[PDB]
RNA sequence: UCGAACCACCUAGUAGCUGGUUCACAUCGAAGUUUCCCUCAGGAUAGCUGGUGCUAGUAGAAGUAUUGUGCGGUAAAGCAUGAUUAGAGGUUGGUGUUAAUAUCGACCUAUUCUCACUUUAAAUGUGCAAACAAACCUGCCUUAGCCUGCAAGGCCGGAAAGAAAUUAGAGGCACCAAGUGGGCCUUCUUCGGUAAGCGGAGCAGGCGAUGCGGAAUGAACCGCUUAGGGAUAUGUGGCGUCAAAACUUAUGGGCUCAUUCGAUACGUGAAAAGGGUGUUGGUGGAUAACAAAUCCACCGGCCCCGAAAAUGGAUGACGCUUAAGCCCAAUUAGUGAUUGCCCAUUAUUCCUUUGGUAAGGGCGGAAACUUGGAGAAAGUGUAGCCCUUCCGAUGUAGAUGUGGCCUGGAGGUUAGGACGAAGCUUAUGGCGUGAGCCUAAGAUGGACCGGCCUCUAGUGCAGAUCUUGGUUGGCG
RNA sequence: GCGACGUCGCUUUUUGAUCCUUCGAUGUCGGCUCUUCCUAACCUAGCGCCGCAGAAGACGCUAAGGGUUGGAUUGUUCACCCACUGACAGGGAACGUGAGCUGGGUUUAGACCGUCGUGAGACAGGUUGGUUUUACCCUACUUAGCUGGAAAUUGCGAGAA
């Protein structure tokens, strides 16, 4: 039924500085910044040292409460990655 | 705590008349009380040995002792009827501290997702796992 | 309630059994009835002449009267609050010799001749034994149950 | 649409009725070609005879098995040979049914019949299944039984009820298992009739004396 | 007034039809079935029931088992009487063929498929018997039977005991008489019907005729069955609020998110397959590579859709969702063996009544510190002769009893009344379970009448589209 | 888009049963009038999708919100045409709706006819003529007033968005 799988990790290199406040994350660089929210089931956001280890860890486990927890970092690294290199969007058309 | 405390009882089928001297049957079963063993003892000869209550006699119920206190793990091989996929066995591997306890958590599992309960439902191997 | 005759309902109840049909026994025309024994009423065909109603079929009763070829037997008939003597007429060929005292027949007869043995007598030979009580049993085979399939 | 889709009869509250000097005015079922396929087939031919028994106590019409002559016939074709199988229906529509049609128009409208001179005459046939009834049996290859995971399901859902596929470890018509089948045939035990084959049993008789002279 | 006027009379016409039928309590208490009937809206007859009984009645007892001993042919089973039939191919007809060939029927075979007919083949049933003459050791008589004695009948004495359980809540008849003779529901099974909240049955239980307790609600279901009270404890059902009880249990095992979740049976049935690329469970079978683990197939739902109506809208309401849902468990918390807790017309116990004619004991004078009774009378019945003891206590139709109630009058007796009788009024109390009685007080009444024992009847009214009188609403 | 063969859920403005309620009276269809309700969507409304280049249709889903006609013949319901229209969808409300109307059909007593019957008469066959009572009562609604009221008339009882 419940089991546990893991434990997911990010680094965070020079450039891009992440806190852990009221369990946010809020990450700057050299080319932009970014804060947003990402709360889940068993998924407390916990920020080991300021440019050490962005970790999320969960206790419990099960297909929905763990396809949940590395979509956080799906949406962890695009944070760090934003702030230093940002991705660009193009539009065409045709007549 | 657990309830379904763990039972051996053993019974004869009444010396005989004819055979005068019939196999011994024991088995252990788990069970609320030992009325509920008896009951259960003479299900089993009645169909594994045909051989009804009446015509034998229950030679020494008796309540296993424990084993020391102590977690360790559990494989039940489990065996329910349902009209839910009637008569599947099950394995089940629990981790409590006796006997008595994982057949516990075995029963209330049985009825808490096939709703399957204590008359519908055979055990055997209540053995352990070292690893 | 188109048919309600004298022999009503009954193929099954006054045909021969199986493999035994004809003639009835020498035995059942050697008995030997009395006044006052008890008959067991037993309706058979292939004699056709004397059978009674279906009714008095697996009764017993008296024999209150035994004419040449015709026994008279008493039967209790519980009609609606109250139980009839019933006085049929039969043949002797429908009518068995009931044993249906051979329960005691048998039993006074040797158990007063022990008794009596056993009051007075000659002397007492030791009957049959005790049946139900304890003991402590030696196995000679031991077993165990779980499951078949 | 006018005739009661044989569902009326999905209970047997009423008796059995057979065909026989009670019923006189029966008609004719239109299954009839019950065997399908390569006929005079020997018995060492397929390994697998897979059987087809239903669960419970339903009761299908002459009008859904008859199909089933045919639908979980047909998709041979499609997908394998009609040599290459063994089509033989194992039923038969006994149970002749009777039939009351109302509102006559000889006497009156909504009082000529107060429930009277209204019981039955012959419409039809349908049967009485009980849980553990075969419909359609099943021989075949290897190479060949899931083929009619189709051909069942087009015909369990031509059926009034459910169905189920039923794997087998018998050979056919015989109560022999297949992996010591395999050893009787490197010792003969079991002899031929022709679509079809007989046991020799233990208490064997001296008359088959086999050896030479 | 006319498909036979009107008046009076026969005539109070008859009505198996409709309506009504006047007090109390107590003791019991049913039936809608049998047969017969121009019978089926009714009768009669049995059964049911009451009263009165008679009688030597632990027996000629039993909706029970045991033991023996009979009986049976339904369930299941199995396919000979039949089947039902096609599948493998080969005597008998017709025929399409070139003495060679089939062809389908009949047949021939090993079968086959699944049914009513088969068999001492159930369960459940039911018939019988089972301790003082049923066996004996004997002895009569007429001998009926059969050629003295057997056996037989009507007898009989000498002798006989049990080393078929229970209740052993007493057996047996008899009489008189009602009421009922429209049942319905239900369990189990089952005939007919498309079906039914359908018709017809068998069995038992109910309701009727009956409450109480709770399934929110309901004649019937679940408990329990019923004199008036108190307490203790349960039953069914429950313990989030309504609502008494886990003041939301220290609850434990899993399950469940449901855009109408789900949640007390029987209410009627809720949802049928079907699938998935879904959440949890299980078995068959790979790789050690998915795009250090990852597969190919299915079993199992909880759960998603499939699925829908018309006043507003129902788990009963709110509401609950890390439950107050579901399935399992629990019962003071793995510390040590019991009743977590709340509710009854039930149970236990305690008083009180009342009946049983239920048992007893006194049934005319003595003492335990204060009075009551083992001194209140020989008695159906009360304000009981007195104590005390057991048990039962519902009830429609009906029956019966009452030292029982009441009205008018008679024969007796006792007695009131102008110092106020009947009557009448009632926040006039009391006292009787009640019918009712008695009292007081009338800024009522004015002249008759109460108690008791018998007698007597035009004797009790809420209900008849009652009758008569009067009033009233609507209504200024 | 459906159609062989078929089957399986749910359907009432359904064909009949059932005999449960009503026989000391629930007054008969259809209309008129008016209100409501449902969606299984007829129209408009929202994308969707095709051998949907424009055009124009095509299939589908979402939505009860709004809309859904005027006539001829028929007592009609239905049906049929006529014509408009974006289209003239399908239902419930006791087959919504007579103490609201109407009285055409059912509708009796008159009469004629057809068949039937010996006849009186019968026909659920046709034709014609044929009562339609009562709100002044309670509530519902509709408007129209009046007056009490916070322990919703009471305790002094005490709570201020
Ligand atoms: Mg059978
Ligand atoms: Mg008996
Ligand atoms: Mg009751
Ligand atoms: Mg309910
Ligand atoms: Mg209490
Ligand atoms: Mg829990
Ligand atoms: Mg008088
Ligand atoms: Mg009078
Ligand atoms: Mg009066
Ligand atoms: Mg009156
Ligand atoms: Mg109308
Ligand atoms: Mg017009
Ligand atoms: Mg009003």
């Amino acid at each position: 039924m419940v089991k546990v799988k893991s434990l997911c990790t990010l680094q965070i290199p020079e450039g891009v500085t992440v806190d852990v406040k009221g369990r946010k994350v809020t990450v700057t660089g050299k080319r932009g910044t970014l804060t947003k929210d990402l709360t889940h089931l068993q998924l407390d956001l916990r920020v080991d040292k300021k440019n050490r280890t962005f970790t999320v860890i969960r206790w419990f486990g099960s297909k929905i409460p763990i396809a949940c927890l590395n979509t956080t970092k799906a949406h962890v690294q695009n944070m760090i990655t934003g702030v230093t290199k940002g991705y660009r969007f193009k539009v065409r058309c045709a007549y | 705590k657990p309830h379904l405390r763990h039972y051996q009882v053993v019974g004869r089928e009444s010396p005989s008349e004819k055979n005068p001297e019939p196999t011994v049957y024991k088995f252990e079963v788990f069970a609320p009380n030992f009325v509920v063993a008896k009951s259960r003892f003479w299900r089993m000869m009645r169909v594994k040995n045909k051989v009804k209550a009446t015509h034998g006699d229950v030679l020494s119920c008796k309540v296993v002792k424990d084993a020391k206190l102590v977690a360790r793990n559990y494989l039940v091989d489990i065996a329910y009827y349902s009209q839910r996929c009637g008569y599947t066995r099950m394995v089940k591997e629990f981790r409590d501290v006796s006997k008595t306890g994982a057949v516990s958590q075995a029963y209330h599992d049985l009825a808490s997702r096939h709703r399957a309960r204590y008359h519908n439902i055979e055990v055997l191997n209540v053995k352990s796992i070292p690893d | 309630v188109h048919s309600y005759g004298y022999k009503s309902g009954t193929r099954h109840l006054f045909a021969k059994k199986f493999r035994k049909h004809g003639a009835p026994s020498v035995s059942t025309i050697l008995t030997n009835i009395k006044v006052g024994d008890y008959v067991d009423v037993v309706a058979d065909s292939a004699v056709r002449e004397g059978m009674p109603h279906k009714y008095y079929h697996g009764r017993t009763g008296i024999v209150w009267n035994v004419t040449p070829r015709g026994v008279g037997v008493i039967i209790n008939k519980p009609v609606r609050t109250r139980t009839l003597r019933k006085r049929i007429c039969v043949r002797f060929e429908h009518v068995r010799k009931s044993r249906c005292q051979e329960a005691f027949k048998a039993k006074e007869h040797q158990f007063q001749a022990y008794l009596a043995a056993k009051k007075a007598g000659k002397a007492l030979p030791p009957l049959k034994k005790s049946s139900r009580m304890g003991g402590i049993v030696r196995p000679k085979n031991v077993e165990v149950l779980a499951r078949r399939v | 649409m006018a005739r009661r889709p044989s569902r009326c009869y999905r209970f047997c509250k009423n008796k059995p009725y057979p065909k026989s000097r009670f019923c006189r005015g029966v008609p004719d079922p239109k299954i009839r070609n019950f065997d399908i396929g390569r006929r005079r087939a020997t018995v060492d031919e397929f390994p697998v005879c897979i059987h087809v028994v239903s669960r419970e106590l339903e009761q299908i019409a002459s009008e859904a098995l008859e199909a089933a002559r045919i639908q979980a016939n047909k998709y041979m074709v499609k997908r394998a040979n009609k040599d290459v199988f063994h089509m033989r229906t194992r039923a038969h529509p006994f149970h002749v049914l009777r039939i009351n049609k109302m509102l006559s128009c000889a006497g009156a409208d909504r009082l000529q019949t107060g429930m009277r001179g209204a019981f039955g005459k012959p419409n039809g046939v349908c049967a009485r299944v009980r849980i553990g009834q075969i419909l359609l049996s099943m021989r075949t290859k290897e190479a060949y039984v899931p083929q009619a995971f189709e051909a069942l399901r087009r015909a369990k859902m031509k059926f009034p009820g459910r169905q189920i596929i039923v794997m087998s470890k018998y050979w056919g018509f015989t109560n022999i298992l297949r992996t010591e089948y395999e050893a009787l045939r490197d010792a003969g035990k079991l002899e031929q009739r022709g679509t079809h084959c007989k046991l020799i049993a233990p208490k064997g008789k001296i008359t088959m004396r086999n050896v030479m002279a």
